[PDB]
């Protein structure tokens, strides 16, 4: 029985076996493996993507499927022609014997037939073959979920416990999150809302099963997480996407979260699609997001290094010269400005907001468009940073050369903001600044927020279940030696010195046996020292997608003299150049 | 500086990367959006540019017969990608030249859906790609620039301007490269073009760009996959595109070290000609009866 | 950051929850007015149910003690015989709706109601709509609860729409049942077979599961026709019930009221693609298939004019319908366009090289090269189908222009290229427009009377657009006279001889239906006469209505040339060139005339059922001044119920203004100018072009999406009309719950949750009925369409809708909801507050005897509207404004009406409450229906109802009042010394409907109420005298009845014919 499959956004085509991406735990066992027989041939992927840019939507698959599964040769120099279960991206005849495999979520737009997947999809529900991803693993495919004979409860279907770089399994878990569980210990029905693409590891590494009544306020930072990383959470069932709330935000306030089955485990590939460079990039996160729940909290609970804190720069950080100063510039309208307030809380805006905002938004012209030009190279030279900002003109005034990764995070900030406790001002002080912050957004999609944090502490999840221990090297560039005399400077015995640019942990010795010593020098890299501290600019921009695959760079990386020893007395001030290796 | 920004209630919901405005927002900016829509919804229905020696005309365009700057190149940006640029086959002395980018990747049409590493660095000057991804950018500009030389329809006019007759106020709008932002001025222009470009066949692909799909989340209560024109799968990237501002990779010879990577939204083509009808035309009917 | 500021925030915070568990929020209205895109996607419509089609758990609410030490086997557990129990059995067995709790099926609808046990709080089920930041979070709005109530019902009834499924029978070979084959599977075999428990000591559950007869459980007769295959639906008992059955089972009679026989479903298919889409059926019995493919046209009307509304007006709404049936006529058209022919039919006319004009050089001139691929022939063509909306104006730049006469050369081919590309164009007042072109041109030799003031003979063609201002001469060639003018007379009789006369010809099939609104069903209008598809090789011919209309305008404009006026200036010479152009441009052996009289109204014919919209024609009408078509106009508003009864139809209803502009000269190369291959057979050509457009069964999408359309504007006239007071003429089950807000701000927070329900229970995602609430008022949204001549006669052609299936399945939910309320945590009756200081037993909802004090009743009054209260002086009671307006004391009885106590609880809880716990007043609280809330206690412990009440009365707001809060006591299965305990709260009717069983374990209630299982709710199970049906569905709810488990198979359309 053939099974078509339109691949899914961020398709892993590339070192992962196209069962490791069509829903993994396919490939767990040998017992449900070999079951399958896959046909996405090489070719095919190839000689279809020359031909859509001519051919139609419809007209494609009218072409494409009338065709045999295992295909026969065509003309002169050989062009090859445009078991139990037969895996395919050729859309079939959806027929009795052909069932289109559904995996609730968004295709991608790099496949050239994902045009065909609104045709197939309406071709497939007037019929019942519209197959969810669970059903491919019991003995007899049943369109349904839950069915009548399968009480599912094999080892496969709990989805969790499973070079090995830029190629994470990702989860979309349906939790049903109890209320209170009062009246004589008996429960409260509550509701159930799954959490879109959520990274395994970080349910693996906290130690979560599949079915457990875990609490939920102590938020934990397990659930935290999981919805920082997390793509999406959308009540079950049916799409509605949903923010949460953390705070008080109403009564019965979901006391217990328990993961209840898992559809649609697979693996998604994060080699560079939201962040492109190697230098830095920001997040236009709002207000009141969890911005000190994925610095912080996440690399405190692993003892290895996803981060370094003297990068990773948190918003409000214009803030180090605000708030009193932008409550200075209104204290003297009164009332619209206690009657601005109220807008911007309520569903419908005023004529009080445009005296608020054109107070605020003279105001952050003259000083923080001055302290974040001035704040370049912290920015986007620190060797690897990240950055945090309120909105895309916050670094698109200030003319700084980053990836402005715009991001919707989905738990509500708005009501996380007004249980503010002790910050500047007032709780609605906040809110006045988090509507100023809002209105400069400039109409782009807000990109969810998951997509980022699953690609930056996405692979650094993945670092404990390796059983291999990590191999440091390092892009390194190597200044001259009369450079740093010319300048004050005093160095020791007249050698080149390198200073470590990125530094980056290969897992088999990989990376080393090609990469080491191979010069890519299409980013020049030029480094400038000061009173205490070093700057790196990449001048061709070094990006992400040029760095091999399993190599792992750590987020926020600081630049560091490799050897410090060899500097006495650090003399002077001045800018050189290089180029660059691995080591 | 703005003095009235659109507000954030003012959009739809994302339909993959570009908003949609409401209906009930008038202004000035209702205007720039339905003097752009209504354009953008008759150069999708047009038999013009699907003949191929309007195709041949357009790559015509992007190579400069005269002008250009000095683009950097392609393959130190195309590391982002996986596609590998020409070399020559022979000793090669044009370096970058406008011409070469076009010789650099003209595999499929001088673009492919391949080469979606158009967003890398921009604008190089103290892309044959980007200027082709801005096709319906300018081909909507030269709809509105249909009225729009100096010897008959500028040397007579300012004549019959001079005369003690009429008298004539001349506007001379200072900087207008640098007040077309995507915070007010080009978010209205990629959301209209993106709602007049469904009126064309929503499967037509465009200039060699196919017809992708969308997210398209503008309903609460139903998003849903839908397929985009080819036209419109432009604006998507040109949203991507106009929103992340132009990379500038300035190396200047009079200063010596100074090499760079600036960002802004300036660009050194028509469009801030051809918002400056439809903008003063809402003033003379609708802005200045209403307070004068 | 006052006290200003802060009521918003703490407003705010608790206004907050629709971004949780509501997947329907009612008018969240960002999006009011939403698009219909042309990408209907279409609903699922078949999921499986192969769970138990049931929706009332029976919910084990206070568990019975595992008491161990003192009194042992008085409870008797089957959890100690290692087996579950099929009944509940704790201390007290509520009822709930809880729906789909034993639905392990296929798949899953969403959108599921899930009552909470009266123990718990259950007020949010009734805050989908009007309670949003209104009313806080432990509230139920009283003033809304009928609006609440019906949509609470209508997620009931929808998350209910599956078909019932088969699983394997299995025989069952144990020894409780022998041989009797039930429907195996694994927790829920014990838990939907209660007939075949294992019943160890006579527990309180198994004295009545011991009067289970024996034979009623699992299959019944399974009807299976081919041996060997798939049987087609058996008839078993087991755990339902009569209500979620019903409305299961008039969804199995909405898909076979939407299914046709493969032999009628081929036919429809030939029909739609005029007899040469070539399939074959296979004549052999397929036993169980169910296509719910077809609407019929009642509905298909609806879904049409569904899609004009929710559409912008202008000129928008007729670009992508016409560009995407043009792009498909291209597309599959025989005719190629080649202008070559037209160009060596031109230049190859000898003229002289001397003059300083060349006539031949200027036609070609205009005639242009501009790179067009002659689009704009088919976007004259495709919007045929689309002329009550579009209307192809001609272009106001290529008309030649006034300033100029008839020697002008370019201004002369210009008139005549007007004249060619006339009836080509489908406007109205086209024909006047080109008899105007010539007419202005020579407004000096010939001068003719045009009929109004305000706009002369020179007046520029392009404004001749309104009916009336046709001239006269025009109108009747006889006020022409020809001693003045002799060529303006001679115009007049050629529009009104030659101008082609309309026809018709039939799409589609008969069978599936049409969405033609103002044209009889599945026939479609035509400008030009037709004829059948040739299946004959093809040849040029001249004996068309096209080319007789071509070759008699180049007939008339020769003589315009060779006329006494355009001989005098105009050299001799060249005008023999001109007269040898226009004489060698009738004799061009076109294709076109013959595409347009044979193969384009076949192609059309074809097109029109499979396009995303389907055709929307005006009858067309050439040359007749009483019957020009002003407006096409479109209403969502019952004018009836608006005051408009007699206005006319250009204000009461919405006009489309759609104008495509067109070229006459980019028509004209395409009208002259086409030609095909020579070896072309028609009916091959089209055969082998319209095969991949019928291919499968996507073109029964827009057939599909009709009947949700259709039962969605039912849904949502019934739920808005029921809400409010006396609406359409609909049935009001639900009219004695309260309804005060009967307001239009109302009717659209439930329109918007009707249309988010069946845009979420079927998960179709265009635009469908979301086009009514655009002006505002939804409770009189009814649709319309007409279309106002000139004469005056408007054709109203009203659609109403369907009749529908979810109608009467609503119809029927609301019916048994008024007997079985207390199911849904409602009740009825009213609430007394006496003081009573029992002993004994008490039961609140189930009280014994009369009530005390009725209202009416001797010595019972009634608190006023205010229910103020005036002090009294120096030592008097201070006495209560009554009813009628006259203080009475508060030492008696009172009834207290919910809209008072909502206003007066701080006058309440200070004055008249004090004497209710003193054993002084007896107050009735007067409100019509509630939800109720259970706290159930310890009977042996002391326990005072007091601060109950005292709790419920401090949340009492303006806004609405929480839930009724009942002390009822936990029963005991031995006698207690029970303590005397003081209740108040206590209901008037019987408001206990869902007590299922108390402490059904023990082997005896001792103390509480020994309201044991009620065999009336089960009579499938412990009857005598039951039958198979007997679904005693408006009074009760049954809980054992047997149903039907069909069994189909969906095919795609390759399964039931074979398309090549």
């Amino acid at each position: 029985i053939t099974i078509v499959v339109i691949p899914t956004a961020h398709f892993s085509w590339t070192d992962t076996n196209f069962l490791n991406s069509v829903d993994y735990r396919l490939t767990s066992q040998p017992k449900i493996r070999d079951r399958f027989a896959v046909y996405a041939p090489g070719w095919l992927r190839r000689q279809l993507d020359e031909f859509s840019a001519s051919l139609t939507a419809s007209e494609l698959l009218q072409a494409l499927q009338t065709i045999p599964i295992p295909v026969k040769a065509r003309c002169l120099l050989l062009p090859k022609p445009k078991r139990e279960f037969c895996l395919t991206i050729l859309p079939s005849l959806l027929g009795p014997r052909t069932f289109l495999l559904d995996v609730d979520a968004d295709r991608d737009a790099s496949y050239p037939l994902s045009v065909l997947w609104p045709q197939l999809r309406a071709l497939a529900l007037k019929s019942r073959l519209l197959l969810p991803p669970v059903a491919l693993l019991r003995r007899v495919v049943d369109p349904g979920l839950k069915p009548t004979w399968s009480a599912d409860s094999d080892a496969a279907f709990r989805a969790l416990r499973l070079f090995d770089f830029s190629a994470l399994p990702v989860v979309d878990i349906i939790c049903l999150l109890e209320s209170e569980p009062d009246d004589h210990g008996r429960i409260a029905p509550g509701t159930r809302l799954t959490i879109h693409s959520v990274p395994t590891d970080l349910l693996t590494s906290l130690s979560i099963q599949e079915g457990v009544r875990y609490p939920l306020r102590q938020f934990v930072h397990w659930v935290l997480l999981a919805l920082l990383m997390s793509d999406d959470v959308t009540i079950s069932g049916t799409r509605r996407s949903v923010k949460l709330e953390t705070a008080h935000a109403s009564a019965r306030p979901f006391v217990h979260i328990t993961v209840e089955r898992c559809a649609s485990a697979r693996i998604i590939d994060v080699r560079g699609s939201p962040a492109m460079y190697a230098n830095a990039v920001c997040l236009t996160l709002p207000k009141g997001s969890y911005k000190s729940t994925i610095i912080d909290t996440l690399p405190a609970m692993f003892s290895d290094l996803p981060i370094l804190e003297q990068a990773a720069v948190i918003d409000s950080d214009a803030l180090g010269d605000f708030l009193e100063r932008l409550e200075n510039l209104d204290p003297n309208l009164l009332d619209r400005a206690v009657a601005s307030i109220l807008s911007p809380t309520s569903d419908t805006s005023d004529d009080a907001v445009t005296t608020v905002l054109d107070a605020f938004n003279a105001l952050y012209r003259e000083i923080m468009t001055p302290a974040q030009r001035a704040r370049l190279p912290l920015l986007t030279q620190q060797g690897r940073v990240l950055a945090f900002a309120h909105s895309d003109y916050e670094l698109l005034s200030a003319n700084i050369p980053i990836q402005v990764v715009r991001g919707s995070i989905p738990i509500d900030h708005v009501v996380n903001l007004l249980a503010r406790r002790n910050r500047v001002g007032g709780t609605a002080l906040q809110v006045l600044l988090d509507y100023c912050y809002r209105t400069q957004a400039s109409p782009l999609a807000p990109t969810p927020a998951g997509r980022l944090y699953k690609q930056l502490f996405g692979p650094w999840l993945m670092v404990p279940r390796l059983s291999e221990p990590l191999i440091k090297l390092r892009l390194v560039a190597s200044a001259p030696a009369k450079v740093l005399r010319a300048a004050g400077w005093t160095i020791d015995g007249d050698p080149p010195l390198e200073v470590s640019c990125l530094c980056a942990y290969v897992t088999d010795r990989a990376a080393a046996t090609a990469l080491i010593e191979r010069r890519l020098d299409s980013r020049a890299l030029v480094t400038v020292g000061g009173d205490q501290l070093m700057f790196v600019e990449y001048a061709p921009p070094l990006p992400l997608v040029s760095i091999p695959r399993t190599f792992l760079l750590p987020v926020t990386y600081v630049v560091h003299w490799v050897p410090p020893q060899r500097v006495l007395l650090n003399g002077g001030n001045v800018s050189f150049t290089s180029g660059l290796e691995w080591t | 500086d703005i003095k009235d920004p659109i507000p954030p209630s003012a959009w739809t919901g994302p339909i993959g990367n570009v908003r949609y405005l409401l209906p009930s927002v008038q202004g000035p900016a209702r205007h720039l959006y339905d003097t752009w829509r209504a354009a953008a919804r008759q150069i999708a229905q047009d038999p013009q540019w699907h003949d191929p020696l309007n195709q041949a005309i357009m790559r015509a365009q992007y190579v400069t017969a005269r002008g250009g700057s000095s683009a950097s190149l392609k393959f130190a940006l195309k590391v982002t990608g996986i596609v590998l640029p020409e070399y020559d086959d022979s000793k090669v002395k044009k370096s970058s030249k406008i011409y070469q980018a076009a010789q650099i990747a003209r595999i499929a049409f001088m673009l492919l859906i391949a080469a979606i590493h158009a967003e890398v660095t921009m604008g190089i000057r103290n892309n044959v790609i980007q200027q082709a991804i801005s096709a319906p950018h300018t081909l909507v500009a030269n709809y509105i620039n249909k009225h729009m030389v100096v010897t008959d329809k500028v040397i007579p006019l300012i004549l019959y301007a001079s005369t003690p007759p009429n008298t004539v106020v001349n506007v001379d709008i200072k900087a207008c490269d640098a007040s077309i932002t995507y915070n007010y001025f080009l978010s209205v222009i990629c959301g209209a073009m993106h709602e007049g470009f469904e009126v064309g066949n929503a499967d037509a692909a465009f200039m060699g760009v196919p017809s992708t799909i969308v997210s398209d989340r503008r309903s609460p209560v139903a998003p849903y996959s839908r397929p985009i024109s080819g036209l419109q799968t432009m604006v998507q990237h040109l949203a991507d595109l106009y929103a992340a501002g132009f990379r500038y990779s300035v190396s200047d010879a009079f200063s010596s070290g100074n090499k760079f990577s600036f960002p802004t939204s300036t660009f050194p083509s028509t469009e801030h000609t051809a918002n400056n009808s439809t903008m003063m035309e809402y003033f003379l009917n609708v802005h200045a009866p209403s307070h004068v | 950051a006052t006290p200003m500021i802060n009521n918003a925030i703490r407003s705010f915070l608790t206004a907050w929850d629709d971004i949780r568990i509501l997947s329907p929020d009612v008018s969240s209205k960002s999006l009011s007015a939403y698009l219909d895109s042309a990408v209907a996607n279409g609903p699922e419509l078949i999921i499986e149910d192969t769970g138990l089609c049931t929706s009332f758990m029976l919910l084990d609410n206070i568990p019975s003690a595992h008491l161990t030490k003192e009194l042992i086997g008085f409870t008797w557990f089957m959890q100690m015989y290692q087996m579950t129990p099929p009944l509940p059995e704790g201390a007290v067995n509520r009822i709930v709706c809880m729906t789909n709790w034993a639905s392990l099926g296929d798949e899953g609808r969403g959108l599921e109601v899930r009552l909470p046990p009266p123990t718990d709080s259950s007020v949010h089920a009734y805050k989908t709509v009007l309670s949003r930041g209104y009313i806080d979070n432990a509230q139920f709005n009283p003033l809304a609860l009928r609006s609440n109530v019906l949509l609470m019902l209508l997620q009931f009834t929808l998350s209910n729409l599956k078909i019932n499924k088969s699983s394997t029978f299995t025989s069952d070979v144990t020894t409780i049942t022998s041989g009797r084959m039930i429907r195996a599977f694994p927790e829920l075999l014990a838990l939907a077979y209660p007939g075949r428990a294992v019943l160890p000591t006579q527990t309180k559950n198994a004295q009545f599961l011991s009067t289970a007869i024996a034979d009623r459980i699992g299959r019944l007769d399974r009807a299976n026709l081919i041996g060997g295959e798939v049987s087609a639906m058996v008839e078993c008992m087991e755990l339902c019930d009569a209500l979620t059955l019903h409305i299961r089972e008039t969804y199995i009679m909405l898909l076979r009221s939407m299914h046709q026989d493969p032999t009628q479903i081929v036919q429809i298919v030939n029909e739609c693609a005029n007899n040469l889409l070539n399939s074959t059926i296979p004549i052999s019995l397929r036993p169980t298939i169910l296509c719910p493919w077809f609407a019929s046209s009642e509905d298909l009307r609806l879904q049409q004019v569904m899609h004009l509304v929710n559409i912008s007006s202008n000129t928008a709404a007729a670009l992508p319908l016409v560009e995407a049936l043009s792009t498909l006529l291209r597309s599959v058209t025989p005719l190629v366009l080649d202008p070559t022919v037209l160009t060596n039919a031109i230049t190859t006319i000898s003229e002289s090289t001397t003059q300083t004009i060349s006539p031949i050089s200027e036609i070609l001139r205009l005639l242009q090269p501009m790179g067009n691929d002659y689009a704009a022939f088919w976007k004259c063509i495709a919007s045929w189908a689309y002329n009550g909306l579009v209307t192809t104006v001609l272009s106001e730049d290529a008309f030649p222009d006034s300033s100029q006469s008839i020697t002008h050369l370019p201004s002369m081919w210009k008139c005549l290229f007007l004249t060619l590309a006339g009836p080509m164009t489908s406007d109205p007042h086209s024909p006047v427009k080109v008899f105007m072109a010539l007419a202005n041109l020579l407004a000096q030799p010939e001068p003719i009377a045009i009929g109004v003031p305000g706009m002369h003979q020179t007046t520029p063609a392009s404004q001749f657009s309104h009916p009336g201002v046709w001239p006269p001469g025009f109108l009747n060639p006889q006020l022409i006279n020809p001693q003045q003018a002799p060529l303006l007379r001679a115009f007049a009789e050629h529009i009104r001889a030659n101008w082609p006369q309309p026809s018709e010809f039939g799409y589609g099939s008969t069978l599936q239906g049409s969405a033609n609104l103002f044209i009889p069903s599945n026939r479609m209008v035509y400008p030009w006469p037709n004829q059948p598809l040739p299946r004959l090789t093809v040849a040029p011919t001249y004996d068309s209505a096209m080319s007789n209309w071509i070759s008699t305008t180049i007939a008339f404009f020769i003589r315009v040339v060779n006329s006494v006026n355009m001989t005098a200036t105009v050299n001799d010479l060249t005008r023999r060139t001109m007269t040898g152009v226009m004489t060698a441009m009738r004799q061009v052996k076109t294709m076109t005339p013959f595409y347009i009289q044979h193969m384009c109204p076949t192609e059309l014919s074809v097109l029109a059922s499979v396009t995303v919209t389907p055709p929307f024609q005006v009858p067309f009408t050439r040359l007749v001044q009483n019957d020009v078509i002003t407006n096409v106009l479109v209403a969502r508003v019952d004018p009836a119920q608006r005051g408009d009864a007699a206005v006319d139809i250009r204000a009461t209803h919405a006009t489309f203004a759609a104008a495509l502009p067109v070229d006459p000269a980019a028509i004209v190369v395409a009208m002259l100018c086409g030609q095909t291959e020579t070896n072309l057979i028609p009916s091959h050509h089209y055969g082998k072009a319209f095969a991949p457009l019928f291919a499968s069964n996507a073109m029964f999408t827009r057939n599909q999406r009709a009947v949700i359309t259709r039962e969605a504007f039912v849904c949502a006239r019934s739920a808005v009309a029921q809400c409010q007071d006396a609406g359409f003429l609909v049935p009001r089950p639900l009219d004695a719950l309260r309804q005060f807000d009967v307001t239009s701000a109302a009717a659209a927070e439930i329109m918007h949750a009707v249309n988010d329900a069946f845009k979420t229970a079927f998960d179709l995602d265009g635009a469908l009925l979301d086009g009514l609430a655009l002006y505002g008022d939804p409770r009189i949204a009814d649709l319309s369409a007409a279309y106002l001549q000139y004469g005056g006669n408007v054709v109203r052609e009203h659609v109403p809708p369907g009749p529908s299936h979810i109608h009467r399945a609503l119809q029927q939910v609301e019916s048994t909801f008024m007997a079985e309320m207390n199911l849904f945590n409602v009740a009825r009756g009213n609430l007394y507050l006496v003081q009573t200081a029992t002993n004994g037993n008490w039961s609140p909802m189930a009280p014994v005897a009369a009530p005390p004090f009725v209202r009416g009743g001797p010595n019972v009054r009634v608190v006023g509207r205010f229910g103020t209260i005036v002090p009294r002086p120096n030592g008097l009671e201070p006495q209560l404004i009554d009813d009628g307006n006259v203080p009475r004391d508060i030492a008696g009885d009172w009834v207290y009406p919910s809209d008072v106590l909502q206003v007066s609880v701080a006058v309440f809880r200070d004055y008249v409450w004090p004497m209710v716990k003193a054993g002084r007043t007896r107050v009735l609280v007067e409100l019509g229906h509630y939800v109720y809330t259970l706290h159930y206690y310890d009977p042996q412990i002391s326990l005072d109802e007091a601060p109950i009440l005292e709790e419920w009365l401090s949340k009492i707001n303006p806004a609405g009042i929480p839930p009724v809060p009942f002390c009822i006591p936990i029963p005991q299965v031995y006698p207690c010394i029970t303590a005397r305990r003081v209740h108040y709260a206590f209901t008037s009717e019987n408001n206990n409907d869902s007590l299922f069983s108390t402490n059904a374990a023990s082997i005896d209630t001792a103390f509480g109420e020994n309201a044991a299982v009620s065999p009336l709710r089960w009579p499938g199970l412990v009857d005598p005298n039951y039958r198979v049906g007997t679904n005693d569905l408006p009074n009760r709810i049954t809980l054992y009845n047997s149903l039907y488990r069909y069994n189909f198979t969906y095919p795609t359309l390759d399964g039931i014919m074979y398309v090549r």
